[PDB]
């Protein structure tokens, strides 16, 4: 779905931290999606790409 | 010299108040706006393309 910036490959630094389990290295991108006449959705589309562990 | 007022006729003020009178306006008039705003806007869209190309 290309609303989506790409990519899948880098290297991470922790700025903060939740689940130990689980490297999310960015929220890639995000775009909220109005809809038209023929209907909504209004939400936050978005795309993230996460290494877990192990 | 011409006194608290003047005399009676008043006097004169045919040429004061007739080279007056102004035109005052006065012009209670020409002030600031709200402008106003314009209206949107009409769709639902509809599919044909872009279904099959993406």
């Amino acid at each position: 779905v290309e609303m989506l910036t790409s990519d899948a490959t880098i290297e991470e630094f922790p700025e903060a931290q939740v689940s130990p389990f689980f490297k999310n290295i960015d929220l890639q991108t995000a775009k909220q999606v109005g809809g038209a006449q023929v209907g909504v959705p209004i939400l936050v589309e978005f795309k993230i790409t996460m290494t877990s562990n192990y | 010299c011409e006194e608290p007022p003047a005399p009676a006729p008043p006097p004169a003020k045919p040429k004061a108040a007739a080279a007056v009178p102004v035109k005052a306006a006065p012009t209670e008039t020409g002030a600031q706006a709200a402008p106003s705003y314009s209206y949107v806007y009409n769709p639902v869209g509809k599919r044909d393309p872009f279904r099959s190309p993406i």
